[PDB]
RNA sequence: GUUUUU
RNA sequence: GUUUUU
RNA sequence: GUUUUU
RNA sequence: GUUUUU
RNA sequence: GUUUUU
């Protein structure tokens, strides 16, 4: 029998930094001690929230449209600013620009939050232009996008990813930008997404009882392949 | 019919007009908790009659076994009960060497001697009963050194004998439960005496059961140097005891006619 | 069906024996049990399984400290005052606030003061200075049950510190119990 | 030897220890009990008031806002747990003679705060007709916005016991009787978080 | 022992019998051996004591009688005398 | 339950703690001889209604054949 | 230390914004001598149940 | 049942130099904690 | 499922003299750490 | 509630 | 990715 | 190399 | 030597 | 004594 050896408590070596507290790995925090009377769990009630289940993934929120650099008043510079709230006019000639600006994720309310949370990301971005005109107004508008561009200057969109918008019943037009960068993941708050330009293709037509100019709204969201990766410090403070 | 019938009609009528939601009324009739009954409880020789009883109460999940499972008292549970039948010292006397044959050494009133003093185990109960029926187990002890000799007659004398004692011939007393015990040979005598009387029961605190006596069969022959103070002791145990008639505390009651 | 007794009509003089889980109803009402947590917080083992402050002692020297241990009329432990008798394991939480030294701790239900002079026989677990230990004292009680109220309902606690230099400090104490056996619930306490 | 002892319930007259405390919270206790009956026609918290031949129908014999702390047994849990849930049961016991007769309606507006006499037609009420069993119960099912509710927070509601039919009597019977109000938790009662103390017992 | 520290109206937690006069004339209480010690010294009050309080004072009409008597009867469901001792001599079974 | 239930509890509790000698108490509950009943008797064109009847009596081992 | 406080909330849900959205934290120190110091606090949650997403926040 | 012994957390002896950091053995470094999410 | 209890890291009691180094028992020394690559 | 992990 | 170790 | 221990 | 514990 | 937990 093992009576040739005196019985003893197990001896173990304690690794470096015992007592060190890891506030980075979730696998570490979830295992923390419980101040609960019996280290028990509670029964959650989604109904009171009107939901059938909790919200598990945040990416889905990044996939929700939000106005770009939204303002109370339309672009007072013929749309050459970041305001995603500009006017299209009977006055503007074809090839004239109704909007132009360099796009960044922070220009979007929902996205700007992730920009201040995660350090990198990847995936396609979707922009939806909604022109609110009357049933009589007609015309076309081509909006292109040069991925990764930086020179904020009007330029032919023949080689850019563009979408021609013909006014009808569904006056909301989408444009997808697939992920385009040297790196596999890209800074959330780094290099611009590219040059966004919406040029006039065919003058907005009208009649005696219809407006000679209409309002437009530009929204932005992440694609179904969107992803965010490293959480980083904050660059701004919300309220 | 009525007034008992109402829970059903209301419960039913409510039931008949019920729609999708259900009935809008429920009625139930029954007897009150306080019904017209009579309760009777009997304890030892007692009977309590109550015509206005109430639901008996008791602690939470109670245990009435009343037995200490740890036995903090390591005694037979029936110790207190049998205690009065316990063996006790009924008498002690010093035989005097000069005494002649047939002399009475010592005697004990039977059965009232078992309640001789308030320090007798049986004294307690004996007080609360006027009638007694019991058996005895005596153990007369007499110790004497080997050098000395002698003999004593330990005999039980029922009331009949005690009454007419002088009319009886000594030397014939051997007809009664006795123990001619020859000193220097035996130091103790044993006598088992059952209930003996001309009446089914004997009055408590009476000598009617007769009395045990110790006589001088042959005087003590104590040599010169030998000791001369021999003591005779009478011990008694109750083979079986029975107290029946209830009575006030130690009050003379006549069970006889 | 439902009897008038279960509808509110009863008699207070017909409640014995103690402990009648009688159901009470009305047309739109039924006893509904809803649990918010995976377990009960009313069970004696759970509730009392959580400590509560007891007292503090400041020591400037090794002199021994003996204090009667009793149930609280102050914290959630007060729920014990609803009972009359107790018996079971006793968890004692001691904090040694000192710079350099050791604290001898021991527990005994024995009322005799002298038995505690030689502390080692009793127990005397050692809490190094700046450390806190939780010792579970067994029911080494010479009495089968502990009246829950007594100024010494719980056994006495002993604290002697083996200091090294002029160092001094204070010893805070907390108490809790492991699996408690309470019996014969008595009337609710009054307030001060 | 880090051993366990053999407990002895018998010495306590019990067959088993007490495992759950909720059962104690389910034991009746007089509300704001006093030595003397309500000297304000029952408009106080005293659960010890008098019903009179003098009081008219619809007149109030008792009215007050009910809190768990108003009950000895419950007040203990109030000073121990932070929240709870479940129904509350109040039992009114009117002690009259076998000759006295009459009715009394006691209602309860859950979660009410305005201590003022008000028609109980819409409140949870119970009509009490004097007979042999002169103890009347009234249940209040749990009523709060939250799933659990503060043990020592918002009132349980307005408790009012109005006269329905004047207490009748005769030459050899009392013209007014004594009443007692007890309170306990329902079979669905529960307590949840233990919190600090708000009072000190003795 | 601690009677004054307890809240009346809560005494209903102890084996009791709120008995409403004019309804019940007798109350029944079965009480087992209850103490913090296996045995109680004979000729002692350690087993506790039975009491009778005034739940609600007597409402005696004008003509009705005014002398109500309260009587307490007792029976021993089970009895057990163990330790022997001299006649009625105070003996300490406790420590 | 109650006040009918008492003969059983007392009779039982007495029963549970019983030792070698036996129980030291017996309790029995029931209805009084004078119950709340009504008796009706009808003779030729007559009807006697009594709400407080008593046990009818008669001589020893009587013969009513007449 | 890292203590995980359960949802002993008297409210089924915690509006996420409230100045007390999360329950109150208590810190009392049993000091021994004139010693003093500072207590830094960090927060994290174990398995969180969020519902009804609202519009994105503004910047200061 | 093992109810004759009060239940307890396991007790273990800590070897010399607890907290010492071994920067020589790879088997030691590869097992270090991760700051990964 | 054991989801009625929050998941936790094992808790253990450390015996007396943690960090004490036993230079008497071979069974102790042979188990010492290795500075080997 | 795979709501630690597979 | 046996990319801790077999 | 059972050269940690069986 | 179940002489840690079952 | 499932009286750590299932």
């Amino acid at each position: 029998m093992s009576t040739k050896y005196k019985w003893t408590r197990t001896k173990i070596d304690i690794a470096e930094g015992p007592g060190s507290m890891n506030m980075a790995n979730v696998l570490c925090t979830t295992g923390a001690q419980s101040v609960a009377l019996v280290g028990e769990r509670a029964f959650y009630d989604p109904r009171t929230a009107g939901s059938k289940s909790r919200f598990d993934d945040l990416v889905k929120i990044a996939q929700l449209f939000s106005v770009m650099a939204d303002s109370t008043t339309p672009s007072e510079n013929h749309g050459v600013d970041a305001k995603g709230y500009f006017k299209w006019s009977a006055t503007t000639a074809p090839q004239s620009i109704v909007h132009r600006n360099i796009v960044y994720l922070r220009l979007f309310p929902n996205l700007n939050v992730f920009v201040n949370s995660y350090s990198y990301f990847r995936g396609s971005l979707v922009l939806r232009l909604s022109v609110y005109a009357s049933t009589f107004n007609r015309g076309r508008l081509r909006m292109g996008f040069f991925p990764n561009a930086t020179t904020d200057s009007t330029s032919t969109l023949d080689n850019a990813i563009y979408t021609i918008c013909d006014i009808g019943s569904d006056n909301s037009f989408e444009i997808t930008i697939p992920y385009s960068f040297s790196t596999w993941m890209r800074k959330t708050n780094g290099h611009p997404i590219g040059l966004f330009q919406i040029e006039v293709l065919n003058r907005l037509t009208y009649n005696s009882s219809s407006p000679s100019e209409v309002y437009c709204i530009v929204q932005g969201k992440m694609g179904q392949d969107a992803r965010f990766f490293c959480p980083t410090g904050s660059v701004v403070t919300f309220q | 019919v009525g007034n008992e019938i109402g829970g059903n009609l209301l419960t039913k009528v409510a039931d008949d007009a019920s729609n999708i939601l259900g009935p809008n009324c429920f009625a139930t009739t029954a007897e009150p908790e306080n019904k017209n009954v009579v309760q009777a409880t009997t304890t030892v020789n007692t009977t309590n009659l109550t015509q206005h009883p109430s639901a008996p109460t008791m602690p939470f999940s109670p245990d009435f076994s009343n037995v200490d499972n740890f036995h903090s008292m390591a005694y037979d549970i029936t110790t207190g009960d049998k205690n009065p039948s316990k063996l006790v010292r009924l008498e002690t006397h010093e035989w005097t060497p000069s005494w002649a044959r047939g002399y009475q050494i010592t005697h004990v009133e039977l059965p009232k001697v078992f309640w001789d003093h308030q320090d007798k185990p049986a004294y307690g109960q004996s007080r609360y009963f006027a009638a007694v029926r019991c058996g005895f187990h005596f153990q007369v002890q007499v110790n004497v050194n080997q050098g000395t000799a002698g003999s004593a007659l330990v005999v039980y004398e029922p009331k009949p004998v005690v009454t007419y004692d002088s009319k009886l011939e000594f030397g014939a007393f051997t007809n009664l439960p006795h123990v001619l015990m020859n000193l220097a040979e035996t130091t103790q005598a044993d006598l088992c005496i059952p209930y003996v009387a001309d009446t089914n029961y004997v009055k408590t605190d009476s000598s009617d059961l007769g009395q045990l006596k110790v006589y001088v069969w042959t005087p003590l022959s104590i040599p010169t140097g030998s000791a001369n103070q021999v003591d005779v002791t009478i011990l008694g145990s109750l083979l079986q005891l029975d107290f029946q008639n209830p009575r006030v505390f130690a009050q003379d009651v006549n069970i006889y006619d | 069906t439902m009897s008038p007794n279960e509808l509110g009509l009863t008699s207070a003089q017909d409640d014995g024996p103690l402990g009648q889980e009688k159901p009470n109803y009305f047309l739109n009402f039924r006893s509904m049990n809803v649990d918010i947590f995976t377990v009960s917080h009313t069970k004696v083992d759970n509730l009392f399984g959580r400590a509560w402050f007891f007292m503090e002692h400041t020591f400037t020297n090794e002199g021994q400290w003996r204090v009667p241990l009793e149930f609280p009329k102050q914290g959630h432990g007060s729920l014990s005052l609803l009972f009359a008798y107790f018996t079971g394991e006793l968890n004692i939480h001691v904090l040694f606030l000192s710079e350099r030294g050791f604290l001898r701790v021991a527990h005994t239900y024995d009322t005799s003061n002298d038995r505690v002079n030689f502390l080692s026989s009793n127990g005397v677990i050692t809490v190094p200075a700046g450390e806190q230990m939780t010792l579970s004292a067994p029911y080494y009680s010479n009495k089968p049950l502990r009246t829950v109220r007594d100024n010494n309902s719980l056994g006495y606690l002993m604290c002697k510190p083996f200091l090294t230099g002029t160092s001094t400090g204070k010893i805070e104490v907390y108490l809790s119990l492991r699996c408690p056996n309470f019996f014969f619930p008595l009337p609710a306490p009054k307030v001060t």
